[PDB]
């Protein structure tokens, strides 16, 4: 977790669960990381038990998530002075987007009773729009790099563990040692025994 | 911004040419460059775009290996290759500058072509470089004219009395042959009573061939 | 998915008219239709984008609209300075490329008829020394173009190595067509009378010029 406290300040480092600094003490089963970019005014719309207009039609974080969001501001290849039409969002969706679900659609979404399935006009629009990721705009129009940490517990043996520090050698002086979870007290001397590699 | 082009020559089919459009005057990492060909006798065609910061492109279902698009960010110049020139390749590959990143397929719907500048002109023909061998013509109100044959490529200029006389000279379309050669005969209006009393010389200049010929026209004696 | 666009538009000045550029299923309606223009001998420019708002630098005469599969371009008033070559542009998800139709040519709905002037210029005596012989005669003072030319040897029609081309517009609002005939020195001296003829409303002009002049 030493590479998780740099790379620009995190706009929203406050968590809704286990502390980020306590993740080194506890080992976790699996981690889910999602990579997307949102606008500066869409940072506040994501919350446990709270949603906005853009957040309801997009990925939503429910009350029970076992994790939180860490987002920061960085503008190296995220903001374009001209056009930025690659990154898009959903603002006209069929229903509320349930968590842990995703959907892709490049086809037009109707707004009335006429089925727009190949033709459009005044009463039919397109469900996607592009962000105004421009440096000449305001703070709330600036792009933000957003990642959400999701954890699943009590479903698999734990293998994604935190970092464990190490100390220096000691000789001929009894200490309170700890070797891979084996605790004890005693001297540390050179051994004439022979083991097997397992 | 400097959207000027790089000159190219006519080449026979079976080889490749170098076409370059200048991308200077603006920052290279945010504006996309598009190439649209305008071919007579058919509609325009668009084959694919590039991302001018890395390797990212998508090819439409019309061209698969004829056109290769590259990019250089050190000097901000792009080079393209056209191979196996034919009737389908006979077009002007215009240079279109537009906003947008466009590393995906849904970007193109919200994107419009901002500025077109200095499209390079490419002529597809088996004929390449050759010199004119025009002979003097025997003429027979009246009209006087001089022709040009077995010359390649376009264009050439004509003048009467070293350009001292103007009579409304108009260019004419020509006919492609099997080997490939144009035929131009600029004809001006002259009085019928002035055919040999007043001098009349024809000057034809071939800029790609770097030659100048000045042959007079007179009736047979 | 190929865009259907008419080649010529019959637009009378002083009254509004709408032209249609229709595509196919999942080609128009899933993506917007764009309107552009280009001058002959000049770089293209932008006319209408998204069919919603008129861009700056272009007068508000062309109306951007789309109704169903057919894309309708509406205009209000016609001017001689706005005879630019319009074009139909659209994006296709099934092709991953911009699809273009044939293109519309707009002609104002002129010139009085005139008698054609044809002058035959036979090659001189220096052409036969190099075994090369061609005959060029010019057709002008006719309106409109799209005329046909024939070559007569005064004995029988011949169809071998005939060269004809579509005439282009003149700077003086006229039309001129140039005719060519590539032959051999064996055929050049075979007959003593070679000529070129055309058709113009059922009228023809033929004159006889000897190769020896």
């Amino acid at each position: 977790y030493s590479v998780l406290y740099n790379f620009a300040p995190f706009f929203a480092f406050k968590c809704y669960g286990v502390s980020p600094t306590k993740l080194n003490d506890l080992c976790f089963t699996n981690v889910y990381a999602d990579s997307f970019v949102i606008r500066g005014n869409e940072v506040s719309q994501i919350a446990p038990g709270q949603t906005g207009n853009i957040a309801d039609y997009n990925y939503k974080l429910p009350d029970d998530f076992t994790g939180c969001v860490i987002a920061w501001n960085s503008n190296k290849l995220d903001s374009k002075v001209g056009g930025n039409y690659n990154y898009l969002y959903r603002l006209f969706r069929k229903s509320n987007l349930k968590p842990f679900e995703r959907d892709i659609s490049t086809e037009i979404y109707q707004a009335g009773n006429k089925p727009c399935n190949g033709v459009a006009g005044f009463n039919c629009y397109f469900p996607l729009r592009s962000y105004g990721f421009r440096p000449t705009y305001g703070v709330g129009h600036q792009p933000y790099r957003v990642v959400v940490l999701s954890f699943e517990l009590l479903h698999a043996p734990a293998t994604v563990c935190g970092p464990k520090k190490s100390t220096n050698l000691v000789k001929n002086k009894c200490v309170n040692f700890n070797f891979n979870g084996l605790t004890g007290t005693g001297v540390l001397t050179e051994s004439n025994k022979k083991f097997l590699p397992f | 911004v400097q959207l000027v082009q790089s000159g190219a020559e006519v080449k026979k089919p079976g080889a490749s040419v170098k076409v370059s459009c200048k991308a200077s005057g603006y920052i290279f990492s945010d504006y996309n460059i598009h190439w649209v060909r305008q071919a007579p006798g058919q509609g325009l065609e668009w084959m694919g775009w590039i991302s001018p910061d890395s390797d990212d492109t998508n090819y439409a279902q019309s061209f698969q290996g004829r056109v290769t698009m590259t990019r250089d960010t050190s000097i901000t110049t792009v080079y393209m290759e056209l191979s196996s020139l034919r009737s389908d390749d006979t077009a002007v590959y215009f240079c279109a500058r537009s906003v947008g990143y466009c590393s995906l397929n849904s970007c193109q719907r919200w994107m419009w072509f901002d500025t077109w500048g200095q499209g390079a002109l490419v002529t597809v023909s088996s004929a390449s470089t050759k010199g004119p061998s025009v002979f003097p013509l025997a003429p027979s109100t009246a009209a006087l004219g001089c022709l040009v044959k077995d010359y390649f490529p376009e264009p050439v200029t004509v003048s009467w009395n070293s350009g001292a006389l103007t009579s409304g000279v108009h260019t004419f379309p020509a006919v492609l042959q099997s080997s490939g050669l144009y035929s131009l005969s600029s004809v001006v209006t002259v009085p019928s009573s002035s055919l040999g009393t007043q001098t009349y010389i024809c000057n034809v200049n071939h800029k790609p061939s770097n030659t100048k010929v000045d042959k007079k026209v007179e009736p047979k004696s | 998915p190929v865009l259907t666009q008419p080649p010529s538009a019959s637009g009378p000045p002083g009254q509004s008219v709408s032209i249609s550029c229709s595509g196919s299923r999942s080609n128009i309606g899933t993506n917007f239709v764009y309107w552009y223009q280009q001058l002959p001998g000049a770089a293209p420019k932008l006319l209408i984008y998204k069919n919603d708002q008129r861009p700056s630098g272009v007068p508000e005469r062309f109306f951007g609209s789309k109704s169903g599969t057919s894309a309708s371009l509406a205009i209000s008033g016609l001017r001689s300075e706005d005879e630019v070559d319009y074009y139909c542009a659209a994006w296709d998800d099934s092709l991953s490329g911009h699809v273009f139709g044939a293109g519309t040519k707009v002609t104002v709905l002129g010139q009085p008829k005139a008698a054609p002037s044809v002058t035959l210029f036979p090659p001189s005596s220096e052409e036969l020394q190099a075994n090369k012989a061609t005959l060029v005669c010019l057709i002008s003072d006719f309106y409109p173009g799209a005329v046909t030319v024939a070559w007569k040897a005064d004995s029988s029609p011949v169809k071998a190595g005939v060269e004809t081309t579509t005439p282009s517009k003149q700077s003086n609002n006229k039309y001129a067509a140039s005719s060519y005939l590539s032959l051999t020195p064996e055929q050049w001296k075979s007959h003593r009378s070679y000529s070129c003829q055309v058709t113009h409303e059922g009228s023809t002009v033929e004159k006889t010029v000897a190769p020896t002049e």
